[PDB]
């Protein structure tokens, strides 16, 4: 019937509208969430083209300095130009302490100390 | 306070629930 | 019934399924990002019902211990620490790093290291 | 070789967009 045809055409538009909205509010929310995680923790967390996590510090001293972590429950730090400059931090906190959070926290404080003015 | 349209509220109700754990 | 009604039902079905996959795909990658931020930074960052940000430490002493930050405005980058039961216990860290230094990352870094040292085996 | 159904692949095209820079 034209009756059912008209009711269904409206349903299709409604269904498409629900999906379209799901796209827009997701976009805004994660960019809000991404900006919040960056301002709070001090690290830019990017999921790279290999399902890897590349991190950039708010206090990075040179553009391009980054840390790359590989995922498998445990996460392995991979080799980067900046990885070599902090071998000392990696030894204390990643191996002895077995704590990525203690590692990144110590790095942030060290980078913040050298970022200061005057 | 125009009010969000039903399609904007429904999507926001589930998207914000996924950010809470 | 009619082929026109059929074709429209299959479109309704198709859209209500795009739905089901956008949710499930938005479902894993959101958690992927958050659980990654947790494993890496040591903070579980939730979005509260008021669109504020609740942080729980991987090394929290009690499960309800948390910090809550709020964004002052969407068109800005400032953020402010709101009072919680746990924030009552770290007034010295707040004074040094949030008030005197004005650095949330330095604050959470110092708090992470302090909580890590407190969580002894025995 | 499990695959990607069309509705699943279509949601991944918009999903990953906001996880960089």
């Amino acid at each position: 019937s034209s009756k059912e045809v008209a009711e269904l055409k409206k349903q299709v538009e409604s269904a498409e509208l629900k999906n379209q909205r799901l796209k827009e509010v997701f976009q805004t929310k994660i960019q809000e969430f991404r900006k919040a995680c960056y301002t709070l923790t001090g690290y830019q967390i990017d999921i790279t083209t290999e399902n890897q996590y590349r991190l950039t510090s708010l206090y990075a001293e040179h553009p391009g300095d980054c840390l790359i972590f590989k995922a498998t429950s445990k996460m392995q730090l991979l080799e980067t130009e900046f990885s070599h400059t902090v071998g000392e931090l990696i030894e204390v906190h990643l191996r002895r302490q077995d704590s990525i959070p203690a590692f990144l926290s110590s790095l942030t404080l060290e980078l913040f100390s050298r970022q200061t003015v005057a | 306070q125009p009010s969000p349209t039903v399609h904007t509220k429904e999507a926001l109700g589930f998207i914000m629930n996924m950010f809470q754990a």
